[PDB]
RNA sequence: AGUCUGGUGCCAGCAGCCGCGGUAAUUCCAGCUCCAAUAGCGUAUAUUAAAAUUGUUGCAGUUAAAACGCUCGUAGUUGA
RNA sequence: AGCAUUUGUCUAAAAUACUUCCAUUAAUCAAGAACGAAAGUUAAGGGAGUGAAGACGAUCAGAUACCGUCGUAAUCUUAACCAUAAACUAUGCCGACUAGGUGUUGGAUGAAGUGCUUCCUUCAGUACCUUAUGAGAAAUCAAAGUCUUUGGGUUCUGGGG
């Protein structure tokens, strides 16, 4: 904690993950990061949000 | 106080075997000349009113266990069985009996009381494989292998047994509403020995 | 509990602390009656001064002195 | 012969230790050994201890407090950097979060913790959790 | 279901005054009727569930005169996916007898894991809170914390009895035989079965004693 | 005791008894001695 | 999560199999010689009582919380 | 020759429910045998009569390895009812 | 991921390895079905991991491979 | 490796004891060296018994073998060589730490049988029995222990058949 280059690129790190949406706003700390898990991360497919959002009927149809 | 010290001592319970043995030697007074190791007695009664307290500190006395397989302890046993609530197991030990539970003779107990840890020695064992933690009659050639409480004492004499017995279940009976500590017990030392 | 344990002493040389079981020892020669300064254990022939009369009679043990003779310790 | 001291007194009380003997007597004193027993002290890893003097190195009689899991001394007296410390630590301790791993540096002995905040490698000495 | 307890802590837990599990691991009591554990972890009206699985059934041989006297041994895992693994073996004459056995024999083995975390508070537990290592015959298997970063990094056995137990994420290595599958379990559930033996800073300090259930409940057990 | 030396200023025992010890191993004999180039049919091209 | 015993001769962990280990209860007296209600209690490890050594560790104990007279 | 568990274990078991009546003729234990048990073979009647008879026979020399008895409770009621140097020592050292 | 269907019948063959094939072949030769990866997928040879089977970390040497017949001793390494 | 009659002479040796001296002089050691059973070799003696070779008589389908009778070389001393042996505790050597009891050979210290004798305590050799919540693949091992919780020093060695 402190190091120089840790609180800069964590924060960076940090803020990618932000700019893609993988952590929300509450969480904002490097063990969040590890908690990334692989659903949260195909969830941010535009296939899937297209599919939410509707336009399409089906995954498949998206 | 006294009285229980000297009608001890008058019996030989004193005169333990040769083989001294590490673990007691600091309850050895010395070895005699003749080649017999005397036995302090002093500590032995501080000793056994510890034990009172433990066996009566439980409060299913039922769940108190006498053993022994010596003819001329086994009345000793059974006597003390007879006077505080505790059940003995005399004779022939059942060498399944405490850690099977499906046997029919059984018994689950809480406290175990032995008469001599080599002589008995599987009950011993068996006691350790489910939490009973043992207080013993102790002697020269003893091993202590699981006892807690050793009780030093001969208990290879007739006489010695029953005196030691005998002493043990007047401290019991004073510590329970029984008798005050004044008057002595009713029951003979004669009564407890081997016919 | 070996920090401070009394009965220690029966030990071999080399115990808790070391300590010489050797001592010196104030000896006087029967019927001549002088003083001498003398070592328990002394390794080698041990006069009386007057005239020289044997005292002590050197051998690998504590050294046997001779059937006479009184003996203080000399220790301070 | 004896080469290196420290050594042969953790392993000696590790030994108690693991017995359970609750009091112990290390042989060889030295400033290195007072050092190591009173870094562990000052982090709650054993007890008071007494040194006994003599004229030819003292000796030292540990209070136990049934607590050391395993200490020992590691050997030779390896160079280590301040950056290598994480690699070490990992490889050599039963977790990251507990237990000490113990250095000599130009600052005196210490564990990683404090090199560390410090700065300044030094040489490894042992460890104890 | 309801049986008749064979024994007094079998007649405790059939009546209720044990209140769970954790009470009888506690003054390291001997778990003897398997119903006890069953009552405590009956999978409705419960927690989570215990789960079942026949690891390994390998075929033994006796070998007489007349012919060789097949028996069948039995490896069978039990796990209630957050903190008690049990490993069973029971070796029968025939195939669902030996099974039925050793699912019997898992349940009396269970034992409760020790869980921790590599970092910080943030988390419940997740790993094995320090390096265990457990040895049975040649192979010795090591259980070595990791952060939540991580699966179960081994092999195939160890990432299902670990899963079984309810740690989620560790490094884990092995040395020898782990071909030979029984030891390597039996090996693999003596290191989990150390977890909690360890003593860590979060246990240094001193504190009470509970009442033994013998002696709690010593009233209710001489009325029978 | 250990068998292997282990001091500071040791390194020289440790490459000179691994390097000597490496040419026990059947896989390496095969890599790196002479006999391949020669007794190999193909030379140790794959192909033919 | 639950905290098992730590022992009460050797300060170290109980472990939750062991069956070895015991807790005795000691009872107190009244003023007269005659038994309380309440009980000084230790728990005692397996190791020591395997090892036979529990007698004398006990004793210490005992000294320690002030019921034997005598010590070792 | 010699007498099974089967037999053995009846010969036991009668005595145990009907000590009183037995008694140290064959032929009323016969009778008495006949009357209790169950068993379906004259033979083996005969034989579970012999050998209780054969145990009632032998007691009257002390117990019998078996069966709770009046006898005995009886029994056990007639049943019931200067010193070394160094030990001078040692009681002088007490004190 | 097949105790599916035909042909062969110790032959033809398959089979890294264990093994399969002597008349019901869950392994051949087909057909049918199923399965893995997929615009990529097989095969060979080399090479790294797996290999804590080259071992500083980190092996083994009573008996499985392995303590020099024994001792002195220079270099070496190590030294209250 | 090996060493068992008597006495003498020349030699070394270890332990003990030591308020004796020196003051790190050490530990293990590639190179190199000393010694190195038995057989065998070379040379002189020597030559009883034993006895590879060999010769016979048997035994066996056969027997160049087991068994039997005889029997050279070798076996013995001196003087050279040879340098290996299941040259075996199949356990490298030094160093610390662990656990009891039974002994035993060698000293030294105290006390108790008739100066001497014994026992106690204690060193150094040296085995055994029990015990290992020690170890090991087990057999077993007080070292093969103090080990995935892996590092007291070091020489040598092994890596499927």
């Amino acid at each position: 904690e402190k190091s120089s280059k840790r609180i800069f690129q964590g924060e960076a790190l940090l803020r990618r993950m932000v700019r893609q949406g993988l952590l929300g706003e509450n969480e904002e700390k490097l063990d969040y990061v590890l908690g990334l898990t692989l659903p949260k991360l195909l969830e941010r497919r535009l296939q899937t949000k297209v599919f939410k959002l509707g336009l399409a009927k089906s995954v498949h149809h998206a | 106080k006294e009285e229980s010290i000297a009608k001890m001592l008058i019996c030989k319970v004193h005169i333990g075997t040769k083989n001294l043995e590490n673990k007691m030697k600091r309850y050895v007074y010395t070895r005699a000349k003749d080649g017999v190791h005397i036995i302090n007695l002093a500590k032995t009664y501080e000793k056994l009113q510890l034990a009172a307290r433990i066996i009566v500190a439980i409060s299913n006395p039922a769940d108190v266990v006498v053993v022994s397989a010596r003819p001329f302890g086994s009345r000793a046993v059974l006597k003390f069985a007879q006077y505080t609530g505790a059940q003995a197991i005399a004779g022939r030990w059942t060498p399944g009996m405490l850690t099977n539970q499906i046997i029919q003779k059984f018994t689950e107990p809480r406290l175990l009381i032995v008469t001599d840890p080599r002589t008995d020695a599987q009950s011993v064992k068996e006691s350790a494989y489910a939490n009973i933690p043992v207080i013993a009659l102790c002697d020269s050639d003893s091993p202590l292998e699981h006892v807690d409480i050793a009780i030093p004492c001969n208990n290879k004499g007739k006489e010695s047994i029953a005196l030691m017995y005998w002493l043990l279940a007047q401290e019991v009976l004073y510590l329970k509403g029984v008798i005050p500590r004044s008057e002595p017990w009713n029951v003979m030392v004669d009564m407890f020995l081997w016919r | 509990n070996p920090d401070p344990v009394e009965e220690s002493k029966k030990h071999k040389l080399k115990r808790l602390i070391p300590t010489p079981n050797s001592y010196f020892m104030d000896v006087k020669c029967p019927g001549c009656l002088q003083i001498t300064t003398l070592f328990s254990h002394a390794q080698n022939v041990v006069l009386c001064g007057s005239c020289n009369i044997m005292l002590c009679q050197p051998t690998g043990g504590k050294c046997k002195l001779t059937e006479g003779c009184s003996f203080r310790k000399k220790i301070e | 012969v004896r080469m290196s001291v420290l050594a042969d007194c953790l392993k000696t009380i590790n030994n108690a230790e693991k017995r359970g003997r609750r009091q112990v007597l290390i042989r060889p004193s030295s400033k290195v050994v007072i050092k190591f027993l009173q870094y562990m002290q000052k982090k709650g890893y054993i007890g008071s201890f007494e040194i006994v003097d003599d004229h030819r190195s003292g000796k030292i009689v540990v209070n136990l407090l049934g607590r050391i899991n395993k200490c020992a001394v590691i050997s030779p007296r390896y160079d280590v950097k301040l950056d290598e410390i994480e690699k070490i630590i990992t490889s050599i301790l039963p977790s990251r979060l507990f237990g000490h791993l113990i250095l000599t540096t130009p600052y005196g002995i210490m564990d990683h913790e404090e090199a560390r905040r410090k700065h300044t490698g030094g040489k490894v000495l042992g460890f104890f959790f | 279901k309801n049986w008749v307890p064979v024994t007094k802590l079998g007649r405790l837990v059939k009546e209720g005054k044990i209140v769970s599990i954790e009470e009888i691991y506690l003054h390291s009591l001997p778990i003897k009727e398997y119903q006890i554990i069953d009552y405590f972890f009956q999978p409705n009206e419960c927690s989570h569930p215990l789960k079942d699985d026949v690891v390994k059934i390998m075929p033994v041989q006796k070998q007489t005169r007349a012919g060789q006297r097949t028996r069948f041994k039995a490896f069978v895992a039990i796990g209630d996916g957050n903190g008690h693994c049990g490993l069973g073996v029971k070796c029968a004459k025939e195939v669902a007898t030996a099974i039925r056995g050793a699912i019997i024999s898992a349940k009396l083995s269970l034992i409760p894991v020790r869980r921790g975390y590599w970092g910080n508070k943030i988390g419940d537990p997740h790993t094995v809170p320090m390096k265990v290592s457990g040895k049975c015959g040649s192979v010795r298997i090591r259980l070595v914390p990791a952060p939540r970063g991580t699966q179960i990094v081994g092999a195939p056995t160890t990432k299902k009895m670990l899963n079984f137990a309810g740690i989620k994420d560790c490094f884990s290595s092995s040395c020898g035989k782990t071909k030979t599958k029984g030891n390597f379990l039996r090996a693999i559930f003596n290191a989990l079965s150390k977890t909690y033996g360890y003593l860590t800073p979060d246990l240094w300090k001193v504190t009470n004693f509970d009442k033994s259930p013998y002696e709690e409940w010593s009233d209710f057990l001489e009325t029978y | 005791g250990s068998g292997k030396p282990s001091g500071l200023r040791a390194a020289r025992k440790l490459r000179i008894r691994r390097r000597t010890q490496r040419w026990a191993d059947k896989s390496y004999k095969k890599s790196h001695l002479g006999t391949r180039w020669k007794s190999n049919p193909f030379r140790g091209s794959s192909h033919a | 999560i639950y905290i098992p015993r730590k022992c009460s001769a050797t300060s170290r962990l109980i472990p939750a199999k062991e069956h070895g280990a015991v807790q005795i209860n000691v009872g107190m007296v009244d003023a007269n010689g005659v038994y309380n209600g309440k009980t000084e209690t230790f728990a005692i490890s397996g190791h020591v009582r395997q090892n036979g050594e529990s007698d004398a560790c006990l004793n210490r104990l005992m000294y320690e919380k002030k019921l034997l007279s005598f010590q070792n | 020759r010699v007498r099974t568990k089967t037999i053995k274990r009846a010969a036991r078991q009668i005595v145990e429910k009907y000590y009183a009546k037995l008694t140290l003729d064959f032929q009323i234990n016969k009778k008495i045998t006949e009357e209790v048990a169950i068993i379906p073979s004259k033979r083996m009647k005969n034989k579970v009569a012999g050998f209780v008879t054969h145990l009632m026979k032998r007691i009257q020399k002390g117990p019998v390895r078996g069966i709770s008895l009046k006898l005995q409770e009886e029994e056990r009621e007639r049943r019931l009812d200067y010193v070394e140097p160094d030990t001078l020592r040692m009681i002088k050292s007490l004190g």
